[PDB]
Formats: structure tokens, C-alpha cells, sequence
């Protein structure tokens, strides 16, 4: 019926820094100036990448209690869940932050960019899966942290640390389905649906990456090295 | 490693 007191604070340091969060506009004003080639909307992608990967660890450092986690469990997460926070953040620029117009455009330009479409339609696929959701910023916000402070990451050396912090943000996004969706008591299991759909992306990403060959204009050391 | 590891350790 209501977050209590301490659900409420955690909520408020989530939501703080989720809405900290921007894409810059020098980013999204190249979707409708730079030229329409492979290597051009690729550069736009890689501009988009590295924006990502900026955001999600400053996002990350934020979380209450992530500071309190053994260093290197900090960066075995971050690893980890590059990948799935990335493609979640993706979809709230792509259905929500951007215009329909700087949208149509950036989806031209991900089409036009010389990705196999084994890569590129799963993605739309998955835009459009969660956009049926109508998922709210706080929403986004808890599915986020979920995603990051998962504790079944590869190399992670204390779990149960982990699971401390992740347990309570599952906790607050149930009793906000609760609250905002009475009539609707299949909400949470729909929003743990985008968890799994997330989750296939690791493997995709990962084909991806591998695809595309050193002399290609599509490798990037400083974003594939991540994963490498 | 390198990337992550600068920006997380970073201020
Ligand atoms: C922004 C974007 C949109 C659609 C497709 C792609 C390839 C990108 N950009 C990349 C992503 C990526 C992401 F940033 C968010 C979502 C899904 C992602 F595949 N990962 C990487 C890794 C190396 C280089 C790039 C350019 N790159």
C-alpha cells in the first residue's frame, strides 16, 4: 500500500541519479546533420557507445551501498552488466528521450550502418517489447540497478554482499507495481520478463563484436576491448 | 579491464 520510510530514501538516491543521466545534444544533433554511409552512422553509434558506458559507471558508482563492495567485485559487476544496461538505456533513448523525428532517423542510420540484421532486428524487436510496457522513469530507473547489482556475475568474490544490496530494489519495484497497477498483479512478473530478454543480449553483442573483422571501419578497440 | 577500472576509480 505505501513504501515505508527507508524503501522511500532508497528510492529518492535511485531516482537522483537515474535523472542525473542525459545524452548529450552535441550526440543526438548529428543523427540529422552528419552524412548517411556506413561510416558516418557507425560514428554515431560509437559517439552513442561511449556516452553509454560513461553514464552507466557513473550511474553505478551512485547506487546506495555499491561503495561499501570489495573493489574488485565493483569492477567485476560493471563488466558484467555493461552489456544489459546498455541495451536497456538504448531502448529508453530510443522510445522516450528523442523525438519521432531523431528517432526515424536513428533507426535509418543503425539500419544503414553495414550490421547484419541477425543483430539489428532482435534490438528493434526488443524496443518495441518494452515500449508495450509503458514503463515508468521510476521503473526504469529499479530495473537498471537490478540489472547492475546482479549477483551471478562472472568473477564476483562475495555474493551474498551483493544479493544485500539487490534484494531490498526488487523489494520497492513489486510494491510499486502493488501500488501503481492494483488491478494488474501480473505487472512485476512482466517487467521480469525484460530481465531474461535482456539477458540474450550478452550472447549477441558478443557474436557481433566478433563479426566484424580488424580492418573493418566497424572495429573499435576502445568499446570491443572492453569484452576482448 | 582498463577503461572501467579508471572510470569507476576516477572522482
Ligand atoms: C548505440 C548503438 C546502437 C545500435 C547498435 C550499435 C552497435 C550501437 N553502438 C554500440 C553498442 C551498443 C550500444 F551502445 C547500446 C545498445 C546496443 C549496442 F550494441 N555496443 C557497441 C560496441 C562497439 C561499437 C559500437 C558502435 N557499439
Amino acid at each position: 500500500m505505501e513504501l515505508t520510510p527507508d524503501q522511500q530514501t532508497l528510492l529518492h538516491f535511485i531516482m537522483d541519479s537515474y535523472n542525473k543521466q542525459r545524452m548529450p545534444q552535441e550526440i543526438t544533433n548529428k543523427i540529422l546533420k552528419e552524412a548517411f554511409s556506413a561510416e558516418e552512422n557507425f560514428l554515431i553509434l560509437t559517439e552513442m557507445a561511449t556516452n553509454h558506458v560513461q553514464v552507466l559507471v557513473e550511474f553505478t558508482k551512485k547506487l546506495p551501498g555499491f561503495q561499501t563492495l570489495d573493489h574488485e567485485d565493483q569492477i567485476a559487476l560493471l563488466k558484467g552488466s555493461a552489456v544489459e544496461a546498455m541495451f536497456l538505456r538504448s531502448a529508453e533513448i530510443f522510445n522516450k528521450k528523442l523525438p519521432s523525428g531523431h528517432s526515424d532517423l536513428l533507426e535509418a542510420r543503425i539500419r544503414n550502418s553495414g550490421i547484419s540484421d541477425e543483430y539489428i532486428t532482435p534490438m528493434f524487436s526488443f524496443y518495441k517489447s518494452i515500449g508495450e510496457l509503458k514503463m515508468t522513469q521510476e521503473e526504469y530507473a529499479l530495473l537498471t540497478a537490478i540489472v547492475i547489482l546482479s549477483p551471478d556475475r562472472q568473477y564476483i568474490k562475495d555474493r551474498e554482499a551483493v544479493e544485500k544490496l539487490q534484494e531490498p530494489l526488487l523489494d520497492v519495484l513489486q510494491k510499486l507495481c502493488k501500488i501503481h497497477q492494483p488491478e494488474n498483479p501480473q505487472h512485476f512478473a512482466c517487467l521480469l520478463g525484460r530481465l531474461t530478454e535482456l539477458r540474450t543480449f550478452n550472447h549477441h553483442h558478443a557474436e557481433m563484436l566478433m563479426s566484424w573483422r580488424v580492418n573493418d571501419h566497424k572495429f573499435t578497440p576502445l568499446l570491443c576491448e572492453i569484452w576482448d | 579491464h582498463q577503461l572501467l577500472r579508471y572510470l569507476l576509480d576516477k572522482d
